[PDB]
């Protein structure tokens, strides 16, 4: 994907993780376990809802075809008529099946960005009191209990602290 | 001790195309084209259609004496005709303008059948003898019900001058016919007259018909034709008829009630006892879909028809193997 | 010590669409969608339209009595006709192919009005009391100025033998008629032979009309009809007329001057003495967008209709609250 | 948005920054204020200028509807040219309302991606010389007083010096 | 020591446009608009088209006399006809329904003319002076030589009864015409009937025609007009012919033998000796792009027509002054 | 570009790369050259070539124009049939243009993500272990050999080894 997170750095996904579309997982002496980041997991609900409805509501007024008949001396205009009808219905189907790719794309791309910044969001709180394996994990300097796992997803990490 | 950052993964199997690569596997994705439908004719919102079954349009309106299952049909929400109805026209001819008619039908939902000229008001004229092998009813010979085929009577065929007033609240459908003899001989025999006309007014309409002679091929037996007319007579106007001989006078007309939303559907399927509230030619829809595959020309609160065999749209994320 | 990167906000309110988020309120945005318009029809480029007023097209054409104000009209721009106007056929009949020639009036800006047969070089027919009841002016009976009425004079209508020829260099429009009278009483007592013609030829015209006599409703107090025909003459070819009683003479005949870019466009709305780059049904348009949505028939220098309620482009970023 | 920036790890604009789009604020023992970066500003500019016209060219070709009248038995033709008029409207309408949508978002997304490269383009500059505060922020563990800010929006911020 | 990342740049100057950006050059780029084309009417696909040169499918069909070279031709893949060809209906006059015979001719690939109505079998009738000095035949006067024009001999013309029926299994286009005279006098010298008729029959048509007389401009010489008439004879179907005067008769008709893809084109260059795929009405197309900009109305395997200059895709990336 | 690499922290393009789209320049002792990075190469051909079949694909059912003439009074059918022909004409063109407008500014877009994409890769494994100079270059703290050099390329450098 284009931002690098998804099938990238990170290399898989994780059936475990059954909550959310993103989220972390934490391992110390106590146990280690999955937990679904809810704030960018509804972001990414709230879009991809609003998208689907979107693509929906723009192709709701289009092009309806009506039966019309013709003698045997009006082929010109029969033709003409046919040739109308058919040519709306292949600009409906390529504007629907474009779309669908393009947004598709898109979609793809939307949940690997939004993996991309809540690891940046971690790495910034994290700072140099964790060492970046490179594999979407960071390895603390310091021993980080459940409450320390915990300030790491609250967002209120205190580096000061460690 | 560490914390990773990561994301969803399932069992699914779910593929989805994007514009560089296709097939890909997604945790999620919605379906939005509807590619199936129940193979029947049904009723739409309750209100059965009007199956013609072998009979077309014409042969209905004319009353073709094989039709008399729509002799008075209520209203419909729409009509079924097939490609190649054999109840048309039983005695061979043409339906002037029938096209531009047909098309009138789309925007009907019930006709109520009247009399404007009684059959046995045509003291001066035969009007029981009207009939033909070619029309045939019950192993006799018979002709189209809602026209009177009027011939001469005691050897004499005076003039006509007939005239309906539309005195009804609803626009009238009022159908009438010329017919073309073989030759000569045939004119006189039926008629008389040898030269003669049919002229027909309104406020609108400025008709005079002459029969054209000609030798003609056999179609059902006759060598000769009918050619059917028709006019809407609006609220308090009147028609006029006045005629030589070879007139096909109309005995019943359609009073137009309910204007609205209709159509002609084309299909060789039969009724299939059956509810929707999308139709189409080869069956009914029921789905939410926004989108659907099976055919066009669709009646009712329907998705949008496209040609596409596959919309599916993306809505989770790329799945892990 | 610190640096900081950043960017802009502001007191802004504007706000866009996009796929996945609706109403996000951004620093700056470009509306471009036109949605309004001043109501009132206009002179495009200095140029004012022919505004018919309560006579159509036929009525102008054919010189209504009650269209005086349009017997010699400049040039103009594009043409306003209402969608009932009163004053068309005071006598009531039809205008043949009028369709095609309104349609033929697209293309043209400026007729010229000229006489082509003298109402007084008719000293073998009565041509000065062709005039009815239906066609008041002054409170008197009249008729349609253009064309020339012609009956019997003392109780003979001979054959009309009258010819044009187009020496001008501009294409003719040339219009003329039958008439259709009421029963065998009228046509004798108006023209005195029972069966007559008008035959029209030009290089490519081969007509023949015959009357139809016919019982017919009353419009306007008249049981007769007229049939009102046209044809382009081209320069240097000639019309020849031959008839024998039903004929209505042509009398002027319009030059076309002046070919290009027009419209009849169907509106209620009167002159509004005021000037325009574009106008519409409903109103004339001022502005530089690309897009409006007041009316898709439109004539001048326009921007493009659309159907939107809303077209906005964001060009600055997202505004933070 | 797409690029994490613009209302992501920065949380807000600022109503101080008058002279751009993009840029930079600074705090020292001397004082403080706000500076536009004008190429970056200047580059936003451009596109989205271009962007405007590009959208506006496009649809300079398109459907003009015309006139056309029909008598009482010709409605067949008449619901044909009825049909025609309206299906090419609302193809042109659904094209202008797509393009609006479909470009409003690569607008917003494109911003975003020109904050997030001002950024990146001053966290490669300072290196380790400063720490990274997670918000937008660089704090220095040197002093940096004007002509030192000033060569970190040149581009100049010479890393050995400090 | 280090190791850098980096990307592609070469001497490329090929360019592409973006929305946001125009003439942005990149390392690779793929044309996908066929711009040129060969200048010339070439066979498709070994299949010669019919080059109508100065003829018009009239001129042809009928046999125009400066047409010879088109008398007999063999199957086309597409037929060329100029905008204004000089060899059209040499006698003036019309060809009814002509539009919509030159559709049916879009679906036709080979005609093989046969004879039903001999010329020598018109024993009671002068069947070899039916000529005219507007259809000139090196130096002398001819006609149309598929039909025959009929007059009286020894100052009789006795009615018309004969009848062709399709033993063929083909389709068969059958063409016939009515002659309009200047006026009384030349109707009697040719025809000696004062008033007459041409009565056309199949299973379909029921047609009479009568001569208009009216006093025509000139046109190649002749004020006297040829209207002709065509039908469709379907197998096991008869054509009959009754007439009193004014006949134009069939002497050949052709078989429909291939029905397929097929065009009128319309264009004023010649047979270029030549071969393609893909041919338009300036030249040929050879390529495998999906897209060309030369001409809308094409026939073979061609790219799609779009109205555009330049068409570009980039595949590779910027690339670096 | 979106992605921040190509004409951005990474100035120019090298001459010297022959052999794909994007790789590496090393420079030691025994000497420099370029690399190519064959993955990240080829997949960037499979997505553009997918794209340009695609988009022709698209475009493969479309309004064809049909010859039919009209006489001298059939003029108003004569025109429907005109502005039908060419109003799909537009509609086509406009798709058409629009289309390769819109893929362009993406497949652009697309090679400055994988240049992204390569450039963290080589950043995430490398860590510590070496400067990041800040124009796409990474100086390295140890002595770096040709098999100290192809094991960054691999994928495979041994950061706990230096
Ligand atoms: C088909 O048959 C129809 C009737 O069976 C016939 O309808 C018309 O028949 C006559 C035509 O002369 C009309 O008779 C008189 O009605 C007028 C009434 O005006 C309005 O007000 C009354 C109020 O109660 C309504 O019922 C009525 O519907 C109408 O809206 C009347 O004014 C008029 O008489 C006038 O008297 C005046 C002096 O008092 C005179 O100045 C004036 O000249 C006029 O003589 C009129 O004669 C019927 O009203 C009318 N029927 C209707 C409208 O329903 C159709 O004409 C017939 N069709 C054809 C083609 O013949
Ligand atoms: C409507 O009325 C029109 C005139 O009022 C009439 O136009 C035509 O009238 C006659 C038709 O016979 C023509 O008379 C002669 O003009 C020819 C001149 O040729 C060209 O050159 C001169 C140069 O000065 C131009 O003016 C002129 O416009 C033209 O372009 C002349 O050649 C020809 O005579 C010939 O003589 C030859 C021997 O010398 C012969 O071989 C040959 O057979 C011929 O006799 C011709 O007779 C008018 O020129 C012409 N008017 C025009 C073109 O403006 C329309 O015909 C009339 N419409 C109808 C339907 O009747
Ligand atoms: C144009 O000219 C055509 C011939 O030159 C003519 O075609 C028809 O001509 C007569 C019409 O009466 C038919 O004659 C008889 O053929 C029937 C045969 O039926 C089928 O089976 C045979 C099997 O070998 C086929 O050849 C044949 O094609 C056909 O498919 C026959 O059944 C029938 O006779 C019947 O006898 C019965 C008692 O035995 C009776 O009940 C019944 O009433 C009938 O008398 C029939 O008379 C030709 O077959 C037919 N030619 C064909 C089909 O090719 C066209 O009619 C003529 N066109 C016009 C407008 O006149
Ligand atoms: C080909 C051959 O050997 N003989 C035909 C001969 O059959 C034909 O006579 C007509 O035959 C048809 C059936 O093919 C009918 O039987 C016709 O009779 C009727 C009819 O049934 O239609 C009788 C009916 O009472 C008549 N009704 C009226 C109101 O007149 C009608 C009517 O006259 C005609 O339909 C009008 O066209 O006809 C029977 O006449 C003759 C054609 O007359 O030709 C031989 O060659
Ligand atoms: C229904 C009833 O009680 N009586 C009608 C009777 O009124 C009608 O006569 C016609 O009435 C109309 C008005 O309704 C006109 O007055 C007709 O007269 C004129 C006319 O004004 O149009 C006089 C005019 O001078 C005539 N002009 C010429 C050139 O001939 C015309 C002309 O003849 C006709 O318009 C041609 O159709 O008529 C007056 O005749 C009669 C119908 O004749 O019917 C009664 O039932
Ligand atoms: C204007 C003038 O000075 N004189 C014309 C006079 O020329 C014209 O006679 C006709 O002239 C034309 C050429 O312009 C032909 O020569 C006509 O003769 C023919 C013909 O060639 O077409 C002879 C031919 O044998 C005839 N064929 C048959 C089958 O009848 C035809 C035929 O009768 C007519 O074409 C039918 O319309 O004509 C020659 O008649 C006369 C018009 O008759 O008018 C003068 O004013
Ligand atoms: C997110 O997580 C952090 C760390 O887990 C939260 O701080 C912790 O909050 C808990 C529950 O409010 C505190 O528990 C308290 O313990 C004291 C006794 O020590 C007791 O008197 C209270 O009744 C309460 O149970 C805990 O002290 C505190 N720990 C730390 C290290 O901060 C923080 O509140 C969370 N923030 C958000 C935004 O979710
Ligand atoms: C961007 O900013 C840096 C740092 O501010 C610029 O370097 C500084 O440039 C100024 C003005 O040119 C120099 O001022 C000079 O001072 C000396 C006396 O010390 C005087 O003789 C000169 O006349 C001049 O006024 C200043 O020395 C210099 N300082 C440093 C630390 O470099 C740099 O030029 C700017 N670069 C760009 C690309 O904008
Ligand atoms: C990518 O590159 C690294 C580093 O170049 C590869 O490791 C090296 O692989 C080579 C070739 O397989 C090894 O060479 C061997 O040398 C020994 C003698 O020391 C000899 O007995 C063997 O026959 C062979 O020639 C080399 O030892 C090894 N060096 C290091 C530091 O690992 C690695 O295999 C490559 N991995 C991938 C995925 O391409
Ligand atoms: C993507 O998957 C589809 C769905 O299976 C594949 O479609 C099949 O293609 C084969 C080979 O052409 C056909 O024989 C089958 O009939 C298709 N099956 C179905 C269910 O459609 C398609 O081949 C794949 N596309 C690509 C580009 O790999
Ligand atoms: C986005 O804002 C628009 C503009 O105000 C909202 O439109 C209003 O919607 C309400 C409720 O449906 C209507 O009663 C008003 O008439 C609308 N006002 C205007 C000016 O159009 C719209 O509701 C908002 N859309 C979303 C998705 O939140
Ligand atoms: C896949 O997992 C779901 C749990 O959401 C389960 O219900 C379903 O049975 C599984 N399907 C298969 C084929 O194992
Ligand atoms: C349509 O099918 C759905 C099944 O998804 C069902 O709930 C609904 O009752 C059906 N409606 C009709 C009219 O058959
Ligand atoms: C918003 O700020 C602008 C400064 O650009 C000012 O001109 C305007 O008055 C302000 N509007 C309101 C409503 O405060
Ligand atoms: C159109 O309106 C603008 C106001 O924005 C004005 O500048 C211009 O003069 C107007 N033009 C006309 C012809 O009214
Ligand atoms: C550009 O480089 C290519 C090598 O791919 C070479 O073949 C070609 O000659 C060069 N063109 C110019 C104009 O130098
Ligand atoms: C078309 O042109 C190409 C040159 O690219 C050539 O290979 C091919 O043979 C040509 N085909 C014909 C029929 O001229």
């Amino acid at each position: 994907g284009l931002f690098g997170a998804i099938a990238g750095f990170i290399e898989g996904g994780w059936q475990g993780m059954v909550d959310g579309w993103y989220g972390y997982h934490h391992s110390n002496e106590q146990g280690s376990g999955y937990a679904a980041d809810k704030e960018s997991t509804q972001k990414a609900i709230d879009g991809v809802t609003n998208k689907v409805n979107s693509i929906i509501d723009k192709m709701n007024t289009q092009f309806e075809a009506v039966g019309r008949e013709f003698n045997n001396l009006e082929r010109r205009i029969e033709n003409l008529n046919k040739k109308m009808e058919d040519g709306f219905l292949d600009v409906w189907t390529y504007n629907a099946e474009l779309l669908v790719l393009m947004e598709n794309e898109r979609t793809l791309d939307f949940h690997d960005s939004n993996v991309k910044n809540l690891y940046d969001k971690v790495r910034l709180q994290l700072r140099d009191n964790a060492k970046e394996l490179g594999n979407g994990c960071f390895e603390f300097y310091h021993k980080c209990d459940n409450e320390c796992m915990e300030s790491v997803r609250n967002g209120t990490y205190d580096y000061p602290q460690y | 001790d560490q914390i990773c950052i990561g994301y969803h993964a399932n069992n699914s199997t779910e593929q989805v195309d994007t514009i560089m690569e296709k097939n890909v596997t997604v945790t999620h994705a919605q379906d939005i084209l509807e590619k199936t439908h129940n193979g029947k004719l049904c009723d739409l919102d309750g209100v059965k259609p009007l199956i013609l079954r072998d009979c077309s349009v014409a042969g209905w309106l004319l009353g073709n004496p094989m039709c008399d299952e729509f002799i008075n049909v209520p209203e419909w929400s729409y009509i079924v005709e097939k490609a190649n109805p054999v109840n048309d026209l039983c005695y061979p001819g043409d339906f002037n303008d029938y096209e531009e008619l047909k098309h009138l039908l789309s925007r009907i939902n019930h006709f109520e059948k009247i009399q404007i000229i009684p059959k046995s008001s045509w003291s001066s004229h035969e009007a029981s003898l009207g009939v033909s092998s070619a029309c045939p009813y019950q192993g006799k010979s018979s002709f189209f019900r809602n026209v009177v085929w009027l011939i001469k009577k005691n050897s004499t065929y005076p003039t006509i001058k007939r005239s309906y007033n539309n005195t009804n609240q609803e626009d009238l459908l009022v159908l009438w016919g010329i017919h073309h003899p073989k030759d000569a001989a045939e004119q006189t025999k039926l008629y008389q007259n040898p030269t003669t006309y049919i002229s027909v007014g309104t406020s609108t309409l400025n008709q005079r018909l002459v029969p054209r002679i000609a030798t003609r091929s056999k179609v059902n037996g006759q060598s000769g034709r009918m050619e059917f007319f028709w006019t809407i007579l609006k609220p308090n106007d009147a028609i006029n008829f006045e005629s030589n001989g070879n007139f096909i006078a109309p005995e019943y007309a359609y009073k137009i009630v309910k204007k609205g939303d209709s159509t002609i559907m084309k299909s060789e399927l039969e009724y299939g006892n059956c509810n929707t509230k999308c139709q189409t030619p080869m069956g009914a829809i029921n789905s939410s879909m926004p989108f659907h595959n099976i055919h066009p020309l669709t009646i009712g609160e329907c998705p949008k028809y496209v040609k596409s065999n596959r919309l599916v749209l993306a809505t989770g994320l790329r799945n892990s193997p």
